[PDB]
């Protein structure tokens, strides 16, 4: 598989953080979920991990 | 379900203690220093601090409310 | 009745959600409120849960 694709790929649902890449936090929490120990929306969950 | 007030072996007041050791834990402080700095030379104190599950928040959810 | 949207927290999300002892009033009886001054009647630690 090429490198420009897997980057493609990744720069869409992961951010660089020190060199690493991690998961956005979105993909994770989508629109529709919530925090299965406080029940918050997901949206202040993705501004608490972003 | 919550934590005693009293131990059950000596008997030192020690539910006054909770917020203080969850606070510690919140903080870098581990069980060992955290029980240490309380105050709790014996070992009663430290396990009834230690082994102590809360279960309040548990049930409140649950409650009526 | 001021708190933030979120508010996960119950310390902010709720007020007095915890009683501690420090919210017990000594009623005097009689002449008890003379003869023991103001602060003498209360919880020894203030901060049981
Ligand atoms: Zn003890």
């Amino acid at each position: 598989i090429d490198s420009v694709a897997v980057l493609r790929g990744i720069q869409k649902v992961a951010m660089l953080v020190q060199g690493n890449w991690v998961v956005k936090s979105d993909i994770l929490y989508p629109k529709d979920s919530s925090s299965p120990h406080s029940g918050v929306p997901a949206e202040v969950l993705c501004r608490g991990r972003d | 379900m919550i934590i005693p007030v009293r131990c059950f072996t000596c008997g030192k007041i020690v539910g006054n203690k909770w917020e203080a050791y969850l606070g510690l834990l919140q903080a870098e402080y581990t069980e060992g220093d955290a029980l240490d700095a309380l105050g709790l030379k014996r070992y009663c104190c430290r396990r009834m601090l230690l082994a102590h599950v809360d279960l309040i928040e548990k049930l409140l959810n649950y409650a009526p409310l | 009745p001021h708190a933030a949207k979120d508010s996960s927290d119950p310390n902010e999300l709720y007020v007095n959600h915890k009683v501690y002892t420090r919210h017990m009033t000594w009623i005097p009886l009689g002449n008890q409120a003379d003869l023991f001054p103001e602060g003498t009647i209360r919880p020894v630690h203030d901060d049981i849960l």
